[PDB]
């Protein structure tokens, strides 16, 4: 009796659901492709690991 | 209060709006009006230039921008040494085809012949580690024969 | 229960005649499509004859003339009668079916003796 | 946490996370800042530092000639910051407060 | 558990009875949930086709049939993110058109709805050296889009016409 | 009322989580992808890489 309330907050849930995952894709989703270093790990002393 | 209701989700969505047309402006402001360096702001790539079209409830953006095409291995140097001394790009790097060496800028393959032009001294060839020894041709000794 | 089960298959001489049963526990009118597929060794499975809900029923070019599909309303299956049975007929005969999800069923392995 | 509430995973793996981590590193490392304009292209270490080093407004031979003491520099930098994050446990303070 | 002589109940979260005591026989045993969940529809293109594939919510496929009917194991394949009906797991691995989640994506590829982990990318590794550089030797000049939002429709309602109509008594009720 | 206060509450820590999410996302492409000009904006100083 009290309407279609559960369908609105179940919306705006989901809603919060999704734009979640656009955020991680969005902020890391950067480049198109994948790199690998090479094994060889002389880069003039400068020392990654 | 269903109208409460009704009434904070559309201040909540008018406020994300908002943010929304902020950004659209400083883009307005910046991409179009002017040559912004900042990276992956005005559409991929280097940033040139920009159009604005308007769209319902919207604007809409034409960046112009600039990519490199196909591109070749070089053999590269961080210095020439010729007698004693170390030579720099003044811009640009060193680059060879195997037999000779010559330098041009970083976007764009243009060879020409080290010169005087193009270089500065500093310091020897005993600090720089890598530096090949060369010829730097100077301009100035074909004047001095005539 | 298996879903879909499917009888009729064995060893038989050329130009014999032969009717594959394969029944499903569920309407067989709610299904919307049978089908029967019957893939020969070292080929690719290939439909034989297919009868939608409507009761349009459509056969292979190498079945027309032959074989018949055929759906009794009283003990919920599908029959499909083979005759005049050619060498080539043999193979591993499967009868498909698809309400909103692909089922299938096994067995059915005829030879044709030549 | 059994009332009808429910968490969902969420769509992108810590582990393709890293990954994607990893290629940016990768990227940055042998590429210098081409590859994020289009083709990739390789260009040794030292001779891309040199490169950020003009735009701040210093020349290329101010870096040439003290190579030795910049890496020391920067490995020390390295292990002092890994050092630092393994010791204070508030810096991950608002991670935690999410 | 271990029950105190004295106690009858146990509330670990301070409103269900986690477990409980039986009188005639003072063993005691915990209450557990008769499990749940919702139910996602995977659908590609209404007009495209109509075989759909359902995914159940964190549940393991082994009570999903007495759970439109099942209609008993058909590729009943398990996941992570709950039981998924309908559709072939594939080795192969490619862009993501309908997030599941969990790594996990489904495409209608001519059985109609195929599942696959997340393909990330085309590799590409780089020819790395120490004396080796790349220059361009040509450009080409593109241009791209973008669409940003920048005003919503503006609406404004009225306050007692919504609320009591035209009506004096509901009017003053309000007031 | 319990529900919509906890809804309420989600929408507006979301809202804040996505701005944050989009200035990551800024620095992510700018100081990361390239050298960066802006005084402050990626670390102390001048900033390198
Ligand atoms: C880069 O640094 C790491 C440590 O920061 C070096 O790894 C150390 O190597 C020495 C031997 O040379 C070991 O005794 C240490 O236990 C290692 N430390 C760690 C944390 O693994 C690494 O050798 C350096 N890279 C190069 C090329 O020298
Ligand atoms: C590398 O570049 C040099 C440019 O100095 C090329 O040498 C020239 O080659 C052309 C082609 O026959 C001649 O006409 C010029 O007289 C050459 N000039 C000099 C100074 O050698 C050389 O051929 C190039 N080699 C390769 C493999 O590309
Ligand atoms: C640079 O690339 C452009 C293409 O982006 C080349 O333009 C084409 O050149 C070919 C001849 O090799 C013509 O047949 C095409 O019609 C040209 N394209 C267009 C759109 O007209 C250009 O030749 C390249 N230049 C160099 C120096 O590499
Ligand atoms: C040509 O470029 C490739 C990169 O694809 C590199 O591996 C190769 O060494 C280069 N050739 C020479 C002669 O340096
Ligand atoms: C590049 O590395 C090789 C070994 O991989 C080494 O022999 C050579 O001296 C290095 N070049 C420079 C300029 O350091
Ligand atoms: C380069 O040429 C100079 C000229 O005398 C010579 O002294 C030197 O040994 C050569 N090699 C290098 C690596 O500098
Ligand atoms: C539906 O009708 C078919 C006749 O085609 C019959 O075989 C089947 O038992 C019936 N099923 C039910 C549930 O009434
Ligand atoms: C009630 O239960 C106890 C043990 O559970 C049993 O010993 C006793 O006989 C029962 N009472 C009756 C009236 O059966
Ligand atoms: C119908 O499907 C076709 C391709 O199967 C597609 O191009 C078209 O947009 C679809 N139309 C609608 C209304 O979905
Ligand atoms: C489902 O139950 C089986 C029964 O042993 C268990 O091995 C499996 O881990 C369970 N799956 C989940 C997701 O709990
Ligand atoms: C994928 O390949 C492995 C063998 O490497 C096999 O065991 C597995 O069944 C394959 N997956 C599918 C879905 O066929």
């Amino acid at each position: 009796q009290y309407g279609s309330f559960c369908t609105q907050l179940n919306r705006a849930l989901t809603g919060i659901a999704v734009e979640q995952d656009k955020n991680t894709q969005e902020v890391f989703a950067q480049v198109k492709q994948i790199y690998k270093t090479p094994p060889i790990k002389d880069f003039g002393g400068f020392n990654f690991s | 209060q269903s109208l409460q209701t009704y009434v904070t989700q559309q201040l909540i969505r008018a406020a994300e709006i908002r943010a929304s047309a902020n950004l659209a402006a400083t883009k307005m402001s910046e991409c179009v009006l002017g040559q912004s360096k900042r990276v992956d702001f005005c559409g991929k790539g280097y940033h040139l230039m920009s159009f604005p079209q308007s769209a319902p409830h919207g604007v809409v953006f034409l960046h112009v921008t600039y990519v490199p095409a196909q591109e070749k291995n070089f053999t590269t140097a961080p210095a020439i040494c010729h007698d004693g001394k170390a030579h720099f790009p003044r811009e640009g790097v060193f680059v060879s085809n195997g037999t000779h060496w010559f330098v041009t800028q970083r976007n764009f393959y243009e060879p020409q012949i080290i010169t005087t032009d193009n270089t500065f001294v500093s310091g020897n060839c005993d600090v720089v580690i890598g530096i090949v020894n060369n010829t730097v041709y100077d301009p100035l000794q074909p004047e001095l024969d005539s | 229960q298996v879903q879909l089960q499917e009888s009729g298959g064995g060893l038989v001489q050329a130009g014999g005649s032969l009717r594959l049963s394969c029944a499903a526990s569920e309407s067989i009118f709610r299904m919307e499509l049978m089908e029967w597929y019957h893939q020969a060794p070292g080929k690719q499975r290939e439909l034989v004859a297919t009868i939608n809900r409507c009761g349009s029923t459509n056969y292979s070019d190498s079945v027309k003339g032959r074989f018949i599909i055929s759906s009794d309303n009283a003990k919920n299956s599908v029959y499909l009668q083979m005759n005049s049975l050619k060498d080539e007929d043999t193979a591993v005969y499967s009868c498909h079916a698809r309400t909103w999800t692909s089922y299938w069923g096994r067995g059915t392995q005829v030879t044709v003796s030549s | 946490k059994f009332n009808g509430l429910t968490v969902l995973p969420p769509l992108l793996t810590d582990e393709m996370i890293a990954q994607y981590t990893s290629a940016l590193l990768a990227g940055t490392i042998t590429s210098g800042w081409t590859f994020g304009a289009g083709p990739a292209l390789q260009i040794p270490f030292p001779m891309q530092m040199a490169y950020r080093f003009n735009g701040i407004g210093v020349t290329q031979n101010v870096l040439y000639e003290n190579q030795k003491l910049i890496a020391n520099q920067f490995n020390s930098a390295i292990g002092k910051i890994q050092d630092s994050l393994s010791s204070t446990p508030s810096a991950l303070g608002k991670l935690q407060d999410v | 558990k271990k029950f105190l002589p004295f106690q009858q109940f146990g509330r670990d979260i301070a409103d269900t009875t986690d477990a409980v005591r039986d009188p005639q026989t003072l063993e005691i045993l915990d209450i557990t949930p008769c499990s749940f969940g919702g139910v996602s529809v995977i659908t590609p293109g209404t007009n495209t086709s109509n075989q759909v594939a359902v995914l159940y919510q964190g549940v393991n496929c082994t009570e999903v049939p007495v759970a439109r009917v099942y209609s008993t194991g058909s590729n009943v394949f398990q996941t992570r993110a709950g039981c998924l009906i309908g559709a072939e797991h594939v080795n192969n691995s490619y862009e993501c058109d309908i997030p599941i989640g969990a790594g996990i994506c489904a495409s209608y590829q001519t059985q109609s709805i195929i599942a696959y982990t997340m393909s990330l990318g085309a590799e590409n590794s780089v020819a790395y050296s120490n004396n080796s550089i790349a220059i361009p030797t040509n450009f080409t000049i593109s241009v791209t889009t973008e669409i940003l939002p920048v005003s919503m429709t503006k609406t404004s309602v009225d306050c007692t016409m919504y609320i009591c109509g035209d009506s004096t008594e509901c009017s003053n009720l309000l007031l």
